[PDB]
């Protein structure tokens, strides 16, 4: 059964991504504007608000606080771009396989990406990530709580306290297993944390092959000019 | 930690 403290996560683990997605994407208008690496000072500016976004999220999650300030930065600093990967599955339709955000100025499909310099490389696992993640059809709660995980994890570069970062994944962990048995039905449960936790592994794979994508953008100053500071420190340094 | 905006953001 789901225990008051396991629901309590899940409620705040709502309300935080509430506050920090905004299904009207009305601040989409104070990024550059999108020119059809045309794409890449507006998705640059997309990139870098998401960003904060998922910052402002991460602050939320429980235990998060406790964390010193070397881990809350290293964790944000990996697992940011694959955030904003899971996070942008609300805007993405299958439809025209393409990530939509209420306009068509503000609709985005391989051309663009293409556009904002990233390879097939890259955007062909994307698009079959995205794919297979909206085939999940996971609950608001369980979306909300592989973001949270995917945050919390002990294995990435640079952190101090494994143990403690261990800690307070296996609690969200624990949260989400026991959410999918008690409010998850078959046939669509089956099997269901194991292929989220999977996603996650592809996740890692993204971030791996987005880093030499960045790399290779980056080694030319011209293209990093068109990026923003935060892009820069998230990314670079 | 050479992450000053960061560390901003986080606070
Ligand atoms: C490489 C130098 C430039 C990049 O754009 C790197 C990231 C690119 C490859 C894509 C990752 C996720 C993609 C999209 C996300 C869409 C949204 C993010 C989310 O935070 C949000 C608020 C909306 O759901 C939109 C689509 C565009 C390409 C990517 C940024």
């Amino acid at each position: 059964k789901l225990s008051e403290e396991q629901q309590h996560i899940i409620a705040i683990l709502l309300d935080a991504h509430h506050k920090t997605y905004d299904p009207t994407y009305a601040d989409f208008r104070d990024f550059r504007p999108p020119v059809r690496l045309s794409m890449l000072p507006h998705l640059a500016d997309l990139v870098s608000y998401s960003i904060q976004k998922v910052i402002g999220f991460a602050k939320m999650i429980p235990g998060f606080r406790d964390l010193t300030s070397d881990d809350q930065i290293v964790l944000l600093k990996s697992s940011a771009i694959e955030v904003i990967m899971l996070r942008s599955n609300q805007s993405f339709t299958m439809d025209d396989m393409s990530w939509d955000c209420g306009s068509q100025d503000y609709k985005y499909d391989v051309t663009d990406v293409s556009k904002a310099g990233h390879t097939l490389e890259l955007i062909e696992p994307l698009i079959k990530f995205q794919v297979g993640l909206k085939k999940l059809n996971l609950h608001e709660e369980e979306h909300v709580l592989l973001m949270a995980i995917c945050i919390v994890s002990p294995d990435r570069p640079g952190v101090q306290d494994a143990k403690l970062v261990e800690a307070i994944q296996d609690r969200l962990s624990n949260t989400l297993q026991t959410y999918i048995r008690c409010r998850h039905p078959p046939p669509g449960s089956h099997q269901l944390y194991a292929k989220m936790i999977q996603k996650l592994a592809d996740l890692r794979s993204l971030n791996e092959e987005h880093s030499k994508q960045y790399r290779s953008l980056s080694f030319q100053p011209e293209n990093s000019m068109k990026l923003t500071p935060l892009v820069l420190e998230v990314f670079g340094n | 930690k050479n992450h000053p905006m960061l560390m901003n953001l986080l606070k």
